RNA sequence: GCACAACCUGCGGGAACCCGUACCGCAAACCGACACAGGUGGGCGGGUGCAAGAGCACUCAGGCGCGCGGGAGAACCCUCG
RNA sequence: CAUGAGUAACGAUAAAGAGGGUGAGAAUCCCUCUCGCCGUAAGCCCAAGGGUUCCUACGCAAUGGUCGUCAGCGUAGGGUUAGGCGGGACCUAAGGUGAAGCCGAAAGGCGUAGCCGAAGGGCAGCCGGUUAAUAUUCCGGCCCUUCCCGCAGGUGCGAUG
RNA sequence: GAGCCGGUAGCGGGCGUGGAUCCCUGGAUGUCCGAAUGGGGGAACCCGGCCGGCGGGAACGCCGGUCACCGCGCUUUUGCGCGGGGGGAACCUGGGGAACUGAAACAUCUCAGUACCCAGAGGAGAGGAAAGAGAAAUCGACUCCCUGAGUAGCGGCGAGCGAAAGGGGACCAGCCUAAACCGUCCGGCUUGUCCGGGCGGGGUCGUGGGGCCCUCGGACACCGAAUCCCCAGCCUAGCCGAAGCUGUUGGGAAGCAGCGCCAGAGAGGGUGAAAGCCCCGUAGGCGAAAGGUGGGGGGAUAGGUGAGGGUACCCGAGUACCCCGUGGUUCGUGGAGCCAUGGGGGAAUCUGGGCGGACCACCGCCUAAGGCUAAGUACUCCGGGUGACCGAUAGCGCACCAGUACCGUGAGGGAAAGGUGAAAAGAACCCCGGGAGGGGAGUGAAAUAGAGCCUGAAACCGUGGGCUUACAAGCAGUCAC
């Protein structure tokens, strides 16, 4: 309770280009306030929170032998930089 | 509840009927009237000390009001 | 054959079997006594995968089932297992003692 | 790391505070890892979580003792 | 209270979160237990011609070709001359 | 599990014919070329309601009223983000609730006030460009919105009765 | 006691005899909904006001601690400090309370105070020390069982319905308060001498209590948890624990055979086909803990009980009682009693007053119009065990991803499917093929044991073989040949 962390980067393709020049996209604690995004963002990666937007998605179509389901809840949020800093290794990475 | 008495309980039941008589007169009982009903008292009031009421119910009333009249 | 057991890594005999030739009990569960005596398996003529040689057929088959194995063997083979008399300050020593004896002392061998 | 049980015993207010916080961050590191080293990681994840968990068990014990 | 730091008004600076879009959607995805010709709300409804016009006939864009095929084609119900 | 039955039936008399292609197999998939029927709809559009699916990639034994290398089918992965669009962060009627109050054998009946409660009120952006895929949400050009800190100028300012 | 990262075994990585898996008892956050209560709201999601915090400060926004309502008593000013509420298969008390069907119609009647709506206390409540019984100069709380008669009786005396004291049994504490009188006291009004409310002695058990006079009196009684300490019964973990091998037919043996074996423990299951001596911490007996629960046995804690006569009396209920209007009860209207209440009347302090006999004269009875609770019959969610109780269409419907699929708007209805084998060794590999699937090799004791795969029959369709059949009218057949 108060363990700041609240996310998992958007290893997502399309989301790549943004990482590429100025914005970055990730999966975030389905719940964090957008200002929550700004803070986790800022103190976490020592940056400059710019433009913080959000989207959400649940799962559809998972057949399980004799019964079925479709998954849980994956949350999406995108935040941009001010200069183009931080996330380096992550980005060079994927 | 919202209409029993105030000075005890007098709010309820009643099964009854009749038909007719003619017994130790000339015969048996013209027997029958499978009926059901209510059965109760009345309302009224006085004053604590400038500004009041009572509400209550009938008799129990009269004696009572007399009582707290004593105080 | 329950939440409780017989020998463990131990080293014991096969009565009603096909081998009897006792030896290293490579592993033994808690509930299904499921124990492998490394005494009779097969090949599972493997996947056809490169999992096993790209030209496969697994070798060491050894899941030991039946429980007629005569666990424990001191200078004596088929023997039940005793318990204790403690003898020393805080002494469980549920070692195995009957006729000959074996307790699997933490030394020279299991 | 019963030993860690010990360190635990050892620290207090702001201490345990930033300890569990930073450690937590560490596990974040893990979160990140969700697609890199991985293999020997496993444990950093499960255990690390158990660890920090303890961290909290303690804070509770101590400040609870308090108020 | 204000009135010396309340409101009206410029410039600078700084802020602004929660849930929402995909696509189907006069319809095989919405309602009739079916890829059921039934019903289901508002937006000009392109054009030519017709006195007028969302009716008429051919079309603009845009949309199809209904989803089981080929075959001779007599009875006879259907539809129509 | 049989039976009429391998006859009745394929969901609209808005017709289709070719060439080449891909395929284990293509009347029934793909391009392209002839051709008919819509067009005032078989248009697009917002909304409702559906809630997968949409896409991209593999696959078809089930499913389509046979096909079927096609799919809204199966398997996997990715896909919608908006101070200014919408709704709440505001308003309220019918209307529900309901502190009061009147009221029932009990459970309730009735109910001002305040509240909840609407494509009925009110409110600050538009257009051109970019994805397999979403847009006035993204990019860009252009036009603003209130609220906070300040400062600068200006005032009996200061309810929501 | 030495192995585990639940049902997944697989991948990819691990912790542990410096008690790791895990069995138990108490621990910590303990998301959002749900009584919800800070507010709203189509619950499980959106709002807000106070102190703390961090960040880009203010605005933003999260952790956080935060803030219904009720009635309840306390300092009228804490509105501080409590209570409840919300449940629950059946049992349970009271509240309100029905047609069928019977009476072969059916209106009294009947099912019945039964079904059901409700409110509510529990772990069990219910009732529970007599204005009782009953008539013997008798009993003695209440509750539940057997009996009491299905008589005594209730009634279109019809269908029907149907007691109670006693006796046998079981389980056996009894205890209390306003009850003006005492005095005390504070408030009173208004002052003297009334009421009001606190302490008491009185605080009626089968009848006194108080105040005056005298005999009085100087250690055994515990509660309904008064209360506390214990062997706390268990909770779930514990522990031991009886005796065979050789052979042998078998894929097997625990089986046929040989000899040797146990037994305060031949209950059963489990170990490749039927073991006392093989598996089982069982019957044998014993085991055990610092938590969560108490009856016992005993202690202490023991409120409070526990004397005698005398004397003008004042001291348990606001309605007893009587008229009609009604409930109970074996009572349905009746000669109809007692308790019980809706109307109007409308009082007695132990010469008191209801009760036995409608009522009157008797004797007798009990002591009413307040309070408390144990113990013996009920009930079944949940645990344990036993079954001339069931085998997968019976059993709970439900034997295991059945109260879910799926129909209905909601209310609501409400399936099916158990087994491959002994163990996975469950199918490398070669061959037709797009695939499935098909022939081989290996499996093996069998694979006509092959994955819906044990035993696997009837029905129906199929491949081959025998007899039979184109001038035939007949369920069928069937006797004959």
């Amino acid at each position: 309770t108060a363990y700041d962390v609240i996310l998992a980067p958007v290893l997502s393709e399309k989301a790549y280009a943004g990482f590429a020049e100025g914005k970055y996209t990730f999966w975030v604690h389905p719940k964090a306030t957008k200002t929550e995004i700004k803070n986790a963002v800022e103190t976490a990666f020592k940056v400059k929170v710019v433009k913080v937007n959000t989207l959400h998605v649940r799962g559809k179509k998972k057949r399980l032998g004799r019964y079925l389901g479709k998954r849980p809840d994956r949350k999406k949020a995108i935040v941009q930089v001010a200069p183009g800093q931080k996330i380096e290794a992550l980005e060079g990475l994927i | 509840m919202k209409e029993g008495i105030h000075p005890k309980l007098v709010p309820a039941r009643i099964i009854c009927g009749c038909g007719n008589v003619i017994e130790t007169y000339s015969t048996k009982p013209e027997i029958y009237v499978e009926v059901c009903s209510k059965c109760h008292p009345f309302y009224t009031g006085q004053q604590r000390f400038v500004d009041t009421e009572g509400r209550v119910e009938r008799f129990q009333r009269r004696y009572g009001d007399s009582y707290r009249k004593g105080r | 054959m329950r939440v409780k057991m017989h020998v463990k890594k131990g080293d014991t005999v096969l009565v009603a079997s096909g081998k009897y030739k006792g030896r290293v009990g490579k592993v033994k569960e808690v509930l299904p006594k499921k124990y492998a005596v490394i005494v009779e398996g097969v090949n599972i003529v493997k996947k056809a995968v490169r999992v096993s040689p790209k030209y496969p057929q697994g070798g060491f088959i050894e899941k030991e089932a039946p429980l007629h194995a005569s666990k424990v063997r001191p200078i004596c083979p088929a023997c039940g297992k005793p318990t204790r008399v403690r003898k020393k300050f805080l002494e469980n020593g549920k070692k195995i003692r009957v006729c000959a004896k074996c307790g699997g002392a933490l030394d020279t061998e299991e | 790391m019963r030993k860690q049980l010990e360190e635990a015993r050892k620290l207090s207010p702001v201490e345990l505070e930033k300890l569990v916080r930073e450690k937590k961050r560490e596990l974040m590191e893990l979160r990140f890892q969700a697609s890199i080293g991985q293999l020997s990681q496993n444990h950093k994840i499960r255990d690390l979580k158990r660890q920090i968990a303890r961290l909290l068990t303690v804070l509770n014990e101590k400040r609870r003792q308090n108020a």
